[PDB]
């Protein structure tokens, strides 16, 4: 079974998953740590359990892998990961890390993982001969990211403006340069959802702050 | 030797437009295919697209430099041949044209351009009425299958691939873009 699987069900399946594996009072506390129960109640029973997710290394190797549905929140279900398989496949901050993971034992309260099938999408011995993203020389825009659905939608008349106003490909830096109130949050929607439509292959990361 | 220079330099340039012409004939197909598909592949087509006109360009560059090379070589035949020509019956050409030829080694510019001048128009009605007369022109027999394998004219082909006149920011944007194209294959 995958944690993931686990966090992207909505709250309720507690009610339904929880209290049938025999927990008692699952139904008032933070999801995480309904979530860190049922794994552990999981676990105690001895069947091999799944783990993913984005890699940060902290100051001294005291390393954590955070989901990205929790918007990379510090919680109970966040996977441990020791400075000793760090080294051994010279993982870094960012690296997409899935495979195994441990109970915890003695002493810990974070589930560790006990061996990597997947860093970053790919084996480990072909992620491990990467190089780095700064050696990578830059160059100005080649590809053309055109916006245009083409679907005929009711609101493509941004995206054909957009079109029109500023062309947008690969690698660009672009700023949106607008007052309150003047439809940014509509305005980079249309763009994710011509993005998704258009294009399926790049992958599409949306951020938001405060 | 310098005509056989010439001569194999047209060559390889018509060699040369006729593979753009086929790259460019390829790019396009595919391109068709493409589109005929039922998939959108936006980035694909707008790629192809710039590709495309690349290609263009690429094929107008070598069908100008083709052109340019048929009518220097074409050029330095004439030179030749007319130059030994005159080597042969110039004394005569020259008694023909005495009454105004003469003096040149000491004549004045003006008088020396003037007389020139004459030599030229008088040897245009000459010219012209032995064309009205109309035989068939035959080509030369010392250079007769080098003059002949390059044709009588450019190929039409290329002719109607020079009306396009890019302006030279055209010219170096396209000339940047098919550097960036040539890379982008080579990786
Ligand atoms: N393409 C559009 N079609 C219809 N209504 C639009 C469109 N773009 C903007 N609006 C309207 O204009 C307003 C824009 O709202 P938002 O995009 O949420 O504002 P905002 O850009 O997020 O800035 P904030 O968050 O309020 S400071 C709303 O009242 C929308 O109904
Ligand atoms: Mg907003």
């Amino acid at each position: 079974m995958n944690l993931t699987e686990l966090k992207n069900t909505p709250v309720s399946e507690l009610i339904t998953l929880g209290e049938n594996m025999g927990l008692e009072n699952l139904a008032r506390m933070r999801k995480q740590d309904i979530i860190f129960a049922i794994l552990k109640q999981h676990a105690k029973s001895g069947e091999d359990i799944f783990g993913d997710g984005v890699l940060e290394i902290l100051q001294d190797g005291f390393g954590f892998l955070r989901s990205a549905d929790s918007s990379y929140l510090a919680g109970p279900d966040d996977i441990y990961v020791s400075p000793s398989q760090i080294r051994r496949f010279n993982l870094r901050t960012g690296d997409t890390i899935s495979g195994k993971i441990r109970p915890p034992k003695e002493g810990e309260r974070y589930f560790a993982l006990l061996k990597v099938n997947e860093v970053n999408f790919d084996k480990p011995e072909n992620a491990r001969n990467k190089i780095l993203f700064e050696n990578l020389t830059p160059l100005h825009a080649n590809s053309r990211l055109r916006m245009e659905r083409g679907n005929g939608s009711t609101e493509d008349l941004t995206a054909r403006v957009l079109d029109l106003a500023s062309l947008i490909g690969r690698g660009q830096r672009g700023l949106i340069v607008a007052p309150p109130k003047a439809g940014k949050t509509m305005l980079l929607q249309n763009i994710a959802q011509s993005i998704a439509y258009n294009h399926p292959d790049c992958v599409l990361m949306v951020l938001l702050i405060d | 030797t310098a005509l056989q220079q010439a001569f194999d330099t047209c060559q390889n340039n018509k060699a040369a437009w006729l593979q753009r012409k086929n790259e460019l004939a390829a790019a396009e197909q595919e391109y068709l295919r493409l589109l005929s598909g039922e998939g959108r592949n936006v980035s694909r087509l707008d790629e192809l697209r710039n590709i495309i006109e690349v290609r263009k360009w690429q094929v107008n560059q070598a069908a100008g430099r083709y052109i340019r090379s048929h009518e220097a070589v074409q050029h330095i035949s004439i030179r030749d041949r007319l130059n030994d020509f005159m080597q042969q019956h110039g004394t005569a050409l020259a008694a023909a044209l005495a009454p105004e030829l003469m003096g040149y080694s000491e004549l004045t510019a003006i008088a020396r351009n003037c007389a020139i001048q004459r030599a030229t128009d008088a040897l245009r009605e000459a010219l012209l009425s032995w064309l009205a007369k109309g035989e068939k022109i035959n080509y030369s027999a010392q250079d007769s299958d080098i003059l002949t394998t390059i044709g009588f004219r450019p190929d039409v082909a290329s002719v109607d691939d020079s009306r396009e006149k890019f302006t030279p920011a055209q010219n170096m944007i396209f000339s940047r873009k098919s550097a960036q194209l040539a890379s982008r294959q080579s990786v």
